[PDB]
């Protein structure tokens, strides 16, 4: 069965740093391109960024650009986002995702509703106190 | 509320693993060591259909394997005799988008479905000779994947909106309906018995339903993409499944889990049609890479390989009494193989 | 010197029950109709609820409408907002703003980026944990 | 960062308020007991000037307390003669919202300024008799407010933007820029020796700049609203303050606070327009219903009450020598004021 988990999130100061942990098993790491998803309270689903098979493309959004750092361990079989910098705005429930198909550049349903190939997610909240 | 339900349906997939490696006495290739290889086959295109405009989708073979069907995205339904090559029937379909079609076991109904989401049946028994639309079912939100006949008034139908629908011709609304996949529903396979069907779905799984009670039986978790193709052994009490991660894998209901795995290195393309012979002993799966190969189900050897499609072959029929076999690609082409000696 | 000083909120469960205190000085409460403003993280001001001189009048946005309960107390000259059934959406911070004039219905630019009425306000998160 | 600057911020106004709290010896109304009351004052309109189309918004006097100019919303500037009510002069103004409008101390030019946030200045020594726009001043982004005249050659103005500017009419460049204020300033005062001038703006303040350095002095916050009107006491040493709140205010420079403030129970309405007399004694502060009262200085009293106008009283000004006040509302009249024996 294809299961992937989420670890790491919580509460953290603005301007702080935080990592977030996606363990899959299931299939095979290495083959398939992994995307990660976040999604605002009372906002829909927006791609966050990827990373290809072996890492040698990343790619980013505006929001987030020089802000993450996305890297994958095939040998570990895990997925990290590693977050500094961060802002209130930033506040969201996070998914890891895998692109439905093997030995492909395109993902085409990774950002929707019903997408079946990602995990639960965590929380994570940019909130001073 | 949810923490509670989901960790007790945590613990109940635990004990279905627990019970599914219990049950794990050997393993089939294990046991099929001692039994003499099936050895290379060689398949002669015998006879090409051509014709249709647009890429083939589906096909289905008939009771007496001597009339097949085929659906074009054009918006053509072409009946074909395989014996002659003569066409019998050119049916202009409503819709041009045709994903399937299916061929009713009395030949007297022909059955379409596509994007538009209506299942379009279409009767042979007119006197006057003009095919016409006898009914059309109008149900199903997410786009038309498949259908089976069952009988001259019962239909089994697969849609994307993960439901699967048992609709009565005379009266024209769902009899049963089918809800327990995550994903879209691509295909099914009728039991011989006319008694169970299981269906392959884009959540990696398939479910065994049960046409009288319409409650899910088993459900069977072992492809890691999409499942695109199903079929069931000859005897019925096991099933084939292709999907796109080049693998297709074998399923036994009474063991409840996978007896066996077919995979290639060399192989990394997607799985279109997969169908197994008479005797069940080959397994012909068509595969993305332009070509179909034909599988041993018992030693996973390649026993032979069919390439003669210009494009993926779309669809994959075998005969009720295994004469031939006729594979639809979208090259607009259709080529029947059979054996020679 | 007219100054509004806000209390109450923090990290609050969703579906719990909160109160919000604004306490204004340097200027007489009874003749000065009352106003609550929140902005959500990246977003801009929207107005919550208003309660009139003598709170026989009182008013709600749609989001808040059977939600949240506005009173006012002339004699401790102190305003109130008592808020339950919260969301996740409902993270914002909160000022207390005055109506500019007095004896007076209407209020321009409460909802104004440089008012010069409103108190520094106070942080709500409504993030489970 | 933020927190170790405001709990300073804090504890300096918490020292300011201790300092003025020291030095509070008495109360003004306390000393002036022993004082004569003003008494009943009784004002004729003695010159009604009529002719603009619009509102007036505001009006200044002549240093030879002889000609007037007056600006309307319907972009007409008209200079009167306030003995014969002939009009000397009648400015077609290329914006129509006009604000504010000053007269230069020499009265060879009149500025003028209002939404288009351009201070429009005309000169009147031409000898062909046409009036024409002298210099253009654009540097100010928020609404303009108020003007007055330094001398020939440097105004001062105010903006709606919380700034106020000090511009060269030969250079027709700010040369100091004032940026001290949290809200809109509506109006400004000189001194009478023009080294210092008084600022009230939307934020329930007063400030204190020096023309020289630039530089904020004192701040005075003892207003409950938006201060509408202000105006230096006739020494120089103190100034009237009027707000929405239905309240005038009496702040000293030297004692850096407010002495006595002028408010009545059945008023609850807005004040437009304040001004000191001659000797400083009255205080003529135009309110927003439909009328003007003249308070005592020193005991807070209404000495008379000014109903001759069918709107609230825009304006209020007073001569140099004090023989006559005019007053402008919204009806497009002008009342000019005089006492009588």
């Amino acid at each position: 069965q294809v299961q992937l988990q989420e670890s790491g999130g919580g509460l953290v100061q603005p301007g702080g740093s935080l990592r977030l942990s996606c363990a899959a098993s299931g299939f095979t790491f290495s083959n398939y391109k992994m995307n990660w998803v976040r999604q605002a309270p009372g906002k829909g689903l927006e791609w966050v960024s990827d990373i290809s098979q072996s890492g040698a493309s990343i790619s980013y959004t505006g929001s987030v650009k020089g802000r993450f750092t996305i890297s994958r361990d095939n040998a570990k079989n895990t997925l990290y986002l590693q977050m500094n910098s961060l802002k209130p705005e930033d506040t969201a429930v996070y998914y890891c995702a895998r692109c439905p198909a093997p030995f492909t550049r395109d993902c085409f349903d990774v950002t929707s509703t019903t997408y079946a190939y990602r995990g639960q997610g965590t929380q994570v909240t940019v909130s001073s106190h | 509320e949810l923490d509670q339900l989901r960790q007790e349906a945590e613990q109940l997939k635990n004990q279905i693993r627990d019970a599914r490696k219990a049950c794990a006495d050997a393993t089939l290739s294990q046991i099929t060591n001692n039994i003499d290889p099936v050895g290379r086959i060689q398949m002669r295109t015998r006879r090409t259909l051509r014709g249709h405009l647009a890429k083939i989708y589906a096909m289905h073979w008939g009771t007496d394997s001597r009339l097949l069907v085929s659906a074009s995205q054009d918006g053509k339904l072409i009946i074909w005799d395989s014996y002659t090559t003569n066409k019998v029937h050119a049916i202009p379909l409503r819709s041009s988008w045709v994903m399937t079609c299916a061929y009713a076991p009395s030949g007297n109904y022909v059955a379409c479905g596509g994007l538009d989401n209506i299942c379009s049946i279409y009767n042979l028994k007119t006197r006057e000779g003009n095919v016409r639309v006898s009914r059309e079912l109008a149900g199903h939100t997410g786009y038309l994947s498949c259908c089976r006949f069952l009988d001259d008034n019962q239909i089994v139908t697969s849609s994307g909106d993960t439901t699967c629908a048992l609709w009565d011709i005379e009266t024209g609304q769902q009899t049963t309906t089918f809800t327990g996949h995550t994903g879209d529903v691509m295909s099914l396979s009728l039991a011989p018995d006319t008694r169970l069907f299981v269906s392959g779905a884009c959540d990696a799984s398939a479910k065994l339903w049960d046409v009288r009670e319409g409650m899910c039986r088993q459900t069977f978790t072992g492809h890691e993409s999409d499942i695109n193709a199903i079929c069931f052994f000859p005897n019925g009490n096991a099933f084939a499944t292709g999907s796109d991660d080049a693998t297709c894998r074998l399923f036994d209901l009474r063991a409840d889990q996978e007896l066996m795995t077919y995979s290639h290195d060399n192989i990394i393309c997607g799985i279109t049609s997969v169908s197994f012979s008479k005797s069940g002993r080959l397994l012909l799966a068509g595969y993305d890479d332009f070509n179909c190969n034909v599988w041993d189900a018992l030693k996973a050897d390649r026993a032979g390989v069919l390439a003669g499609h210009d494009n993926r072959v779309s669809c994959l029929g075998v005969t009720d009494d295994g004469m031939a076999v006729a594979t639809g690609s979208w090259d607009s082409f259709l080529k029947i193989w059979n054996g020679s000696s």
